[PDB]
């Protein structure tokens, strides 16, 4: 009834899915937070390597899809 | 009490009653039809006396059953096995009720 | 589909003598009696043969095309059935015409006789016609 | 929303649940409702134009591409190539209807069309689906007692068949066969009488043959009191016309004997011969002399028999058909008052049935003879034998012969009639909306839905009709609260007046119960399911 | 909202449903185009049609019958299945008429497009319809003449009729002979009806004039090696036995013995039975013999011997229309001489017809069977005449059975029409207008009539019109040089059956199809 | 169910009383042979093969217990169990045996 | 429909298994060159690229000439090449 | 071919028109059998005339009266311009063959066939009763080899089947016996088995057997016949090897598979009455004849050829040769024609000049 070209996502679907995304961000970098922390070591399928802890470096370089992820990698 | 649905009736069903105030009822696993005596039984004559005999001790057979059957007092009949259309006329010719290949529940 | 070869290669073992002049065909199947071969094409109509002589005693036509026969044995005469059309019919020759019919490719008829099998692409009584 | 959650975990490590989970889909809440009514009202608008007596037939193709020209909701939905779950529900539910009943199948769904298109409207004021169905349940119940407050007993006699046949009258109407109108209603009561157990009991349709023929007219349907065959004397020259037939019934082939069990004669000698060929000759001459000693003038075999057989017959004066089917078989039993004989050497006089006519049927340039047996003495068995110009008109009439006898058969189950021309429906919605003020506010709502769902019929019934839906139903649903009359309907015909009972239209009160209660209980069962997992 | 017409859908892949407006259109256009398409071939002038199969055999068949044109068509659109079965129906009823129906059908759906054009509900169509088609239907009994008493006005009107009904086909170019050849044919049933008594046999070769009935019988089955091939007197047994490799119908019966001398014994007491079989047969006293089965070596050298004729394989028909023809009866028995009727005719013989050699039964008994040889240039030619002269026997079988008849060339068509103007100028509203497009259709019969013969059609149907009205009843089309004329004076009648059929099949077809508001089609298997 | 040849069975029929005696002859057998069974107090049976309608009508007719274990090794568990052992015939089984 | 946090073609590990990965790829980049060493050393064909041929025994070239996946080892090559630029000598023992 | 209606058969033409002419062709052969190609080239020149009458604005339906008009009209005119002919005119009649042999490959050959074909349809009817000639009472026999020089007319019967006895090629007086039945074991047509339980049974039945079968022979023997047919028999042996040995003693040559649709050909040429059972088998029922003897084609196969008959009833056979398949067939099609157009001679007895004269007077 719509009619709109596109995918529509309503209620809790879209709220977990958003949730779910930001749990992953955090997780990707929750690894090297304080002294115990230790570093990542980041690949741009060119042969280009990176070893780094700072998490504006990580979410940079890392490509993200989603964009409530997207939110929190400017953030 | 129980209660099934109607199982394949043959030819000569509609004209037996369908109501009963006292029937006495017959639970037979017994297939009433005309057939051979077994699966690997062989009949040997030579004779056309002896053709006729076994015709009629077939014919004999079936309706020795079904006498059996009818003088036990029972009004209905119900059976395991399939009953054929002779047994389903010889029971509507004694106003009496028939239903053959009833489920084992 | 099965044809066996020209030849026969063989030594005249009173066998090799087989008519099979195939002048119908997709349901060929001898009788009980070898006397008769019926026949069946896409045509719609169903041949019988005698082997004998030689030529077509009487063709039955009651169908689209016809697939599958099947002969009840009794003097090859008394009935046989086809189930080319979804139509089930039974066809006596004692006078030429479709004594019943079962309007519902591998008809087999059960060797007990009051009752056949229908397989397509049931058991059918012939006592009640269901 | 749709297709389910796809996550694929918070870790980026798969994260598959259900297999082939990315080609499902998945509809979850109030979407899942809106779909649902929606297809119920799309088929329910479908059917709607073929109610009344105006009503328009629709013309169903198979996937044969055979043709099908029909008004009997039931046939028209089963004959739908449906995919939506709740179109095959509404399927399901006009074969009910059919099932137990045999007319109104087309006024259950649209019943249920307009009660899921009301519910619609209820659902998106933020009232529970359940609360909606409860109460329709309620609003149901009051419509059901007032059924039967308003219902009217009539006379199931044999000797005055007036009320039923008007009652089948109003059942035809509808149909194409309202040409013949009167005489398909006469035929139909006098069927569904002769054949039934005057003790209220039940009226058992397998003893009512009914056959269509093409070629003649369709007033040329008529009742045998009898059965009609679709053979013929077996040998070509027998007399075609028997009178005072005295019937021998018999399930034996007029072939020599031979046992069941897998036998072998073995001849041994040129005497054995001898004896063999004198033994067949001999129980041929046997099995028609048994046959000629019980005086019958006629013989009725089922499977068949040979040339020897057929020309004894000829010269016996003994005419005879073969390869009667066995229902054939126990139809004539019955009608002609004699018993299934299994061989020859049972026969006797008393077995054998009478009849005081048995004759060969021809039917024009087409060479097909049907044989009719009738003029019984006290015949329990009858047919419907039905002409018409195509194939087409006599399935139709056909089934609204069905629809009539149906009707007759539930006369006979119960005697209590009501109303029609959307009376009862009007009648209804105004006593569930009187009750409707006295309930509390909650479920006034989904009572006042259901009175405006029951008053679609006579809205519908004015569509066909040309008039103005709204007005008309306005105008006669006030003239039944002014003048105490729940009889006042829509004048589909322009009789010139609104009251019912002279317009002699009346229905059977077990059919408006049934459509009500099964098109409420589809309702709810529709109101009831919030998911949907297609694959 | 419609089925088809939501956002949600309901349908399989290819199911599909048409509303009111579409299934009309397709209904109707269906219909006027099978119209259009089997009309052409109607009336004296008609045209005939070339049907080339698509299959493999490409079969190719010359005709003018209606029936068989719309047989022999592949048909998709639904109301013209309906208006097929129709005009199949109307053929299995009556011989003609099946032209007639399928065009007033087609004309009344396209006044039924008028008029819902001009919003007029279809239900009162319907009713003006019926109204016209009951005052129309008592028009045309009300006009039936009956000629059944009188012999000499009988077989004028058989005439009549005969030459009418076969002046639109291909035999129109010998109307008369062959008139006479299907009236011989007819009345030599003694008034019965079976037509299958009445065998038709073509020949190629020869001309269209040289079809002839014959006198007696013929058979197309050949004699024995030694039996004679002429008798004079014939005593005829028709029988239906077996007479080859007779088995006893005991089916376990075997034979099993020690020795082969005993099955040398065996043999020749079945060869022993056989002979006593063909002794039976000839103690008759009868010279000529037909099976329908066929008969072996054996008894066709004792019948040989005996001198006697053995005509094998005469099939279920053969057989019949033997004892037709000769009174013999068809026995399978031959234990009781005294209780078997013989045929008897005075000649039997061997005639050449092209290059084929056939049975001749010269001088039968009874002779209520005939055999009709067709002789033509074409093969398609030879089956034209055939159907042809099909109709023309099941027309004059259906006058035999009833005697009424009405006048044709229009008359009966204007007659019924001026009846309904006559009951629609009486009838107030919109089934005024229908009654009058229903009269407007029987008046397009005759107008299409006149248009095949490239005639001034609208100024003849007028005058047709115009004379009807004043009161002459008997005004019909005179196709021979465009004029009106009296139809009882030209004699150009028709069976009242074959008419009340043709009126009332198509006004219930036209009834039927009009009732239609939706077409709904499954998915189809291909 | 009763035994039955190795090689091949085929009942041969030449007169029409052992035509009408044979069933009744075999049915007789039957009772006799489950009677003899009962009459030893075994109101158990154990078998490993398929139970025949007969059969089972008559042990029923005597009040006896039917279970049937496809599984041999089932058979041979329960014969260490309840001490039984496995006859190899429908014979009655002898004191130490039941 | 795709949906994804992070593209599709990113690979992530993590845990014990990449630390015992980084020390197997630098064991074995030890190993490649570790009997290069001492004055009873063997030469070493490397086949170049562009079709050369460097036939050597140091470890910087032997190392340069070679083109690995692993990360790690990559870091042990530029750890190589700081050795050779820095002094000159000790890339193999480094 | 030069036959018409063989060219329109033989290429499947697809037009209705071409199909509707093919039929054309096919009847004309059927009731004349020459005029084949005439016929479709008049039907061709009438559509063609057709086509500018319809031009000129005339309906079909005037145009097709006008020509059964001038069709009767033109009937009338050959009638008038023919003349009676007698039978009994020889040449008349060869006149007739050699016109109809002129356009076929066999010209050449002209002056051989015309004679064969009038003699041989004279053999086969009476000239002062017949009114019609039935063609299937000339055999016609096709063999590879030789040249068309080297056909034949043979007044007795060929037969293609080889003997089946070797040694015995010829015979003088032969008395020929046509036999329905078979020459082995007994065979009832019940069901049927030998049941052996002793070892004496076996020699028993094997000496048994060899006796039934002696006993044929030799009651086929005692009749005086030398020369015998078996016809083509199935499901049960026609001729034995032990009867074949027995017949083979006894100085008979034997000749099987004989066809069962040649036995009514086979008693009007030979004048034997078929025998279906050994009772029946006597002299009387025998066919005499003066030779029957099997020849070679110079290696190019072999035929059975019985010359000389005491009762030649109407029956001839014409044995055609050639070099290659296709002229043989074109011979023998050119020698059905000449027989057809004797055929209309027969049926008709009028005769019309040729080479165009009766189309130019029918124009005028
Ligand atoms: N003569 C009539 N006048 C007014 N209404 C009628 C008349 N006949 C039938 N009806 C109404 O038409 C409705 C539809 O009936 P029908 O189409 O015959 O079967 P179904 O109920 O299955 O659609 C019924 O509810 C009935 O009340
Ligand atoms: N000689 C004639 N003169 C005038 N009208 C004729 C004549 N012959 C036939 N007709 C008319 O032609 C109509 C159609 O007849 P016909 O084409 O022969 O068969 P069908 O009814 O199958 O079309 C009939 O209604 C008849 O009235
Ligand atoms: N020698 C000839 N001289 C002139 N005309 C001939 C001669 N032979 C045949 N014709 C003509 O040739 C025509 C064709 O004859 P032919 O080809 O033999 O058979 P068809 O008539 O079937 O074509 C005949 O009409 C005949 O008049
Ligand atoms: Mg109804
Ligand atoms: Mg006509
Ligand atoms: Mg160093
Ligand atoms: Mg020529």
């Amino acid at each position: 009834p719509l009619s709109v070209f596109g995918d529509r996502s309503t209620g809790e679907t879209i709220r977990s899915q958003n949730v779910m995304a930001a749990a992953s961000i955090a997780n990707i970098v929750k690894s090297s937070l304080g002294p115990v922390g230790l570093d990542k070591m980041l690949v741009d399928d060119i042969g280009d390597v990176t070893i780094t802890n700072d998490g504006a470096t990580i979410l940079k370089l890392l490509e993200v899809e989603h964009p409530a992820a997207k939110v929190l990698c400017e953030l | 009490g129980v209660a099934f649905k109607k199982t394949f009736s043959y030819a000569g069903f509609e004209m037996q009653p369908k109501k009963y105030h006292n029937p006495k009822i017959a639970l037979l696993n017994v297939e009433l039809e005309l057939k051979a005596e077994k699966d690997n039984a062989e009949i040997r004559v030579h004779t056309v006396e002896d053709y006729q005999a076994i015709v009629d001790a077939e014919w004999n057979i079936l309706y020795d059953k079904l006498e059996k059957i009818h003088h036990s007092g029972a009004k209905v009949v119900l059976s395991k096995l399939p009953i054929g259309d002779v047994a389903t006329q010889y029971f509507a010719d004694r106003d009496m009720f028939c239903a053959g290949r009833v489920p084992e529940e | 589909c099965s044809v066996y070869p020209l030849t026969f290669d063989k030594n005249e073992n009173m066998a090799a003598k087989k008519k099979s002049v195939a002048m119908h065909l997709s349901a060929c199947s001898f009788t009980n009696s070898d006397m008769q071969i019926l026949t069946a094409s896409g045509d719609g109509t169903c041949a019988l043969w005698d082997v004998e002589s030689g030529q077509l005693l009487q063709s039955f036509h009651g169908h689209a095309d016809v697939l599958c026969l099947d002969l009840a044995p009794s003097e090859t005469g008394n009935t046989f059935v086809s189930g080319g059309d979804k139509k089930a019919m039974v066809w006596d020759m004692r006078s030429g015409q479709c004594v019943q019919a079962f309007e519902t490719n591998s008809v087999r008829y059960y060797p007990s006789g009051d009752a056949f099998a229908s397989g397509s692409d049931r058991l059918y009584d012939l006592r009640a016609d269901r | 929303a749709s297709m389910g959650t796809l996550a694929f975990d918070e870790y980026g490590r798969p994260f598959l649940i259900i297999k082939d989970q990315d080609r499902k889909s998945r509809l979850m809440g109030l979407e899942a409702l809106k779909s649902h009514i929606m297809a119920a009202k799309a088929v329910a608008n479908t059917m709607r134009t073929s109610l009344g007596p105006n009503g328009l037939d629709k013309m169903m193709v198979d996937k044969d591409g055979d043709v099908t020209v029909t008004n009997d909701g039931a046939t028209i939905l089963s004959m739908m190539d449906v995919d939506h779950q709740i179109a095959k529900l509404m399927v399901e539910l006009s074969k009910s209807q059919d099932d137990e009943i045999g007319d109104g199948t087309t006024g259950v769904v649209v019943l249920a069309g307009a009660l899921l298109e009301e519910a619609e409207q209820l659902l998106d004021r933020g009232i529970h689906p359940i609360r909606i169905a409860d109460g329709y349940e309620q609003a149901a119940r009051v419509a059901i007692e007032h059924l039967d407050k308003i219902s009217d007993s009539v006379l199931v006699d044999i000797k005055d068949t007036e009320p039923l046949i008007q009652t089948a009258k109003t059942t035809l109407g509808s149909k194409v066969v309202n040409s013949c109108h009167r005489q398909m209603a006469e035929i139909a009561v006098n069927a569904v009488l002769t054949v039934a157990d005057m003790e209220r009991r039940d009226v058992d349709f397998e003893l009512i043959k009914v056959e269509g023929k093409v070629g003649g007219r369709l007033e040329d349907t008529k009742l045998i009191k009898g059965v009609i065959v679709d053979k013929d004397f077996s040998h070509p020259q027998m007399p075609k016309k028997v009178e005072d037939a005295k019937i021998a019934i018999l399930t034996c082939p007029f072939e020599p004997p031979k046992p069941k069990t897998k036998h072998k004669l073995d001849v041994t000698s040129v005497e054995d011969y001898k004896a063999l060929q004198k033994y067949e000759k001999e129980k041929f001459e046997e099995m028609i002399q048994q046959i000629k000693e019980t005086g019958a003038n006629l013989a009725i075999c089922q499977w068949g028999f040979d040339d020897e057989a057929n020309h004894l017959l000829l010269q016996n004066n003994l005419p005879a058909v073969r390869w009667v089917g066995g229902p054939e078989i126990e139809l004539i039993a019955i009608a002609t008052g004699g018993r299934i004989v299994p061989r020859f050497s049972e026969l006797t006089a008393e077995k054998l049935g009478f009849a005081g006519l048995v004759q060969e049927i021809s039917f024009g340039t087409t060479k097909d003879k049907m044989l009719v047996i009738e003029q019984c003495k006290n015949s329990r068995a009858v047919t419907i034998f039905i002409r018409g110009g195509n194939k087409m008109i006599i399935e139709e009439a056909k089934r609204s012969l069905h629809d009539a006898l149906c009707v007759i058969r539930n006369l006979i189950r119960d005697n209590r009639v009501v109303y029609g021309g959307g009376a009862a429906e009007i009648s209804c919605a105004l006593a569930v909306s009187q009750e409707a003020d006295k309930c509390p506010t909650l479920e006034q709502y989904a009572m006042r839905a259901f009175a405006d769902a029951l008053e679609v019929i006579p809205m519908a019934l004015s569509e066909n009709s040309g008039m103005n839906p709204i007005q008309t139903m306005t105008e006669v649903r006030a003239r039944q609260v002014k003048e105490m009359n729940p009889a006042l309907g829509i004048d589909c015909l322009h009789k010139g007046t609104n009251d019912m009972k002279q317009q002699h239209v009346i229905e059977t009160l077990i059919g408006k119960k049934q459509q009500i209660s099964l098109a409420t209980q589809m309702v709810r069962m529709i109101l009831k399911i919030d998911d949907i997992r297609k694959p | 909202a419609s089925l088809s017409l939501a956002p949600v859908n309901i349908f399989k892949a290819g199911a599909d449903e048409e509303r009111a407006e579409t299934a009309r259109l397709t209904s109707f256009i269906g219909a006027i185009a099978i119209g259009d398409l089997v009309k052409s071939t109607l009336g004296p002038k008609g045209m005939d049609k070339i049907l080339l199969s698509s299959g493999r055999d490409a079969s190719l068949m010359v005709t003018n019958d209606g029936a068989t044109i719309l047989k022999n068509i592949g048909v998709d659109n639904p109301a013209a299945k309906v208006l097929v079965d129709m005009s199949r129906v109307q053929d299995d009823e009556v011989g003609d008429g099946t032209t007639s129906v399928t065009v007033l059908a087609a004309e009344l759906l396209r006044e039924a497009e008028s008029l819902i054009a001009k919003k007029i509900h279809p239900q009162t169509i319907i009713a003006g319809w019926r109204e016209a088609t009951k005052a129309a239907r008592e028009a045309l009994l009300s006009s039936a003449v009956d000629h059944g008493s009188d012999e000499v006005k009988f077989r004028q009107d058989l005439m009549n009729i005969a030459g009418t009904t076969l002046s639109s086909k291909l035999l129109t170019h010998h109307k008369d002979h062959f008139t006479k050849l299907a009236v011989e044919a007819v009345l030599r049933l003694k008034g019965s009806g079976n037509l299958e008594a009445i065998h038709i046999i073509k020949k190629l070769g020869g001309s269209l004039a040289d079809s002839y009935l014959d006198e007696g019988f013929l058979l197309d089955k050949k004699i024995g090696v030694n039996q004679p091939k002429r008798i004079e007197n014939a005593k005829i047994l028709i029988a239906n036995t077996g007479m080859d490799t007779d088995k006893i119908k005991i089916f376990g019966s075997r034979v099993r013995v020690d020795s082969t001398a005993k099955v040398a014994e065996i043999e020749h007491a079945e060869k022993e039975k056989m002979k006593e079989k063909v002794e039976r047969i000839l103690k008759h006293g009868i010279n000529c013999f037909i099976n329908r089965q066929l008969i072996y070596n054996y008894p066709e050298q004792l019948f040989g011997a005996a001198g006697v004729m053995a005509i094998e394989h005469a099939d279920f028909a053969g057989v019949e229309r033997l004892a037709l023809v000769t009174g013999g009866e068809i026995a399978s028995t031959f234990d009781h001489p005294e209780l078997v009727k013989l045929g008897s005719c005075k000649l039997i013989e061997e005639v050449m017809i092209g290059e084929d050699k056939l049975i001749h039964f010269s001088g039968v008994a009874l002779g209520e069977a005939c055999t009709i040889v067709l002789r033509g240039a074409t093969q398609q030619i030879l089956d034209e005449a055939e159907r042809s002269l099909h109709d023309a026997l099941c027309v004059l079988a259906q006058t035999v059975k009833d005697s009424r008849t009405v006048y044709g060339g229009g008359c009966s068509e204007m007659l019924m029409a001026h009846a309904v103007t006559q009951l629609a100028n009486r009838t107030p509203g919109k089934e005024a207008v229908a009654m009058e497009s229903y009269a407007k259709a029987l008046r397009m019969l005759p107008t299409i009539i006149a248009d095949n013969a490239g005639y001034d059609s609208a100024d003849l149907v007028a005058q047709l019109r115009a004379a009807h009205s004043e009161g002459n009843t008997t005004a019909g089309l005179d196709m021979r040089e465009g004029t009106i004329g009296d139809m009882a004076i030209l004699g150009i009648t028709e069976s009242f059956q074959v008419k009340r059929q043709v009126l009332l099949s198509a006004a219930e077809a036209a009834e039927v199809i009009l009732r239609v508001d939706n077409i709904i089609k499954a998915a189809p298997r291909k | 169910d009763g035994m039955i040849t190795e090689t091949k069975g085929t009942v041969l029929i030449k007169t029409a009383e052992e035509l009408m005696n044979f069933s009744k002859g075999e049915e007789n057998l039957m009772d006799a042979q489950v009677k003899a069974i009962a009459d030893t107090g075994a109101n158990v049976v154990v078998t490993g093969g398929k139970v025949a309608d007969m059969a089972l009508h008559y042990a029923n007719k005597y009040n006896i217990m039917l279970v049937r274990l496809n599984s041999k090794w089932d058979l041979r568990r329960l014969c260490k169990t309840v001490g039984a052992t496995a006859l190899p015939r429908l014979t009655p089984p002898v004191l130490e045996e039941m | 429909r795709p949906v994804l946090v992070l593209s599709q073609n990113t690979k992530r590990e993590s845990g014990r298994k990449v630390q015992s990965g980084n020390i197997n790829a630098a064991k074995t980049i030890a190993d490649i060159i570790r009997t290069c060493l001492g004055p009873k050393s063997m030469m070493k064909m490397l086949l170049d690229p562009m079709g050369g041929i460097v036939m050597t025994n140091d470890g910087n070239a032997i190392l340069r000439e070679i083109q690995v996946q692993h990360p790690a080892a990559k870091s042990m090559i530029e750890i190589s090449r700081t050795q050779d630029e820095e002094v000159g000598d000790g890339t193999t023992s480094v | 071919t030069n036959d018409g209606a063989t060219i329109l058969k033989q290429m499947q033409v697809l037009h209705p028109a071409a199909r509707m002419l093919v039929e054309l062709s096919k009847a004309q052969d059927i009731e004349a059998g020459d005029g084949t190609t005439s016929v479709v080239i008049i039907a061709g020149s009438l559509l063609d005339s057709c086509t500018k009458l319809l031009q000129k604005g005339i309906h079909p339906t005037i145009i097709s009266e006008s020509f059964q008009k001038a069709l009767e009209k033109g009937i009338e005119i050959l009638t008038d311009m023919s003349r009676p002919v007698e039978l009994s005119d020889r040449e008349t009649l060869l006149n007739s063959a050699t016109t109809s042999l002129n356009s076929k490959v066999v010209s050449q050959y002209s002056s051989l066939l015309s004679p064969m074909s009038v003699n041989a349809v004279m053999k086969v009817i009476d000239p002062a009763t017949a009114t019609s000639v039935d063609l299937r009472d000339i055999k016609i026999v096709k063999k590879l080899g030789g040249t068309i020089d080297d056909c034949e007319l043979v007044e007795g019967l060929v037969l293609t089947q080889k003997v089946s006895n070797s040694g015995i090629t010829r015979v003088e007086k032969a008395k020929i016996g046509l036999i329905q039945f078979c020459l082995s074991a007994p065979k009832t047509d019940m069901d049927n088995q030998i049941v052996v339980s002793d070892y004496a049974q076996m020699d028993r039945v094997l000496r048994e057997e060899r006796a039934y079968i002696l006993n044929l022979v030799k009651q086929i023997k005692k009749t005086g016949c030398n020369v015998l047919l078996i016809q083509k028999s199935i499901l049960r042996d026609a001729l034995s090897d032990l009867a074949l040995h027995f017949l083979n003693k006894m100085k008979i040559m034997v000749i099987k598979d004989i066809e069962r649709e040649d036995i009514e050909f086979i008693c009007k040429t030979i004048g034997t009455k078929p025998v279906a059972h050994i009772d029946q088998f006597t002299a009387d029922m025998l066919g005499s004849a003066e030779l029957a003897e099997e020849v070679n084609l110079n290696g190019s196969g072999k035929l059975l050829k019985i010359t000389g008959c005491a009762s030649p009833g109407k029956t001839v056979t014409i044995v055609v040769r050639g070099s290659n398949k296709l002229v043989i067939e074109e011979a023998e099609r050119s020698i059905h024609d000449a027989l057809c157009v004797i055929r209309c001679l027969v049926k008709k007895r009028a005769l019309i000049a040729g080479g165009g004269a009766p189309e130019i007077e029918l124009a005028l």
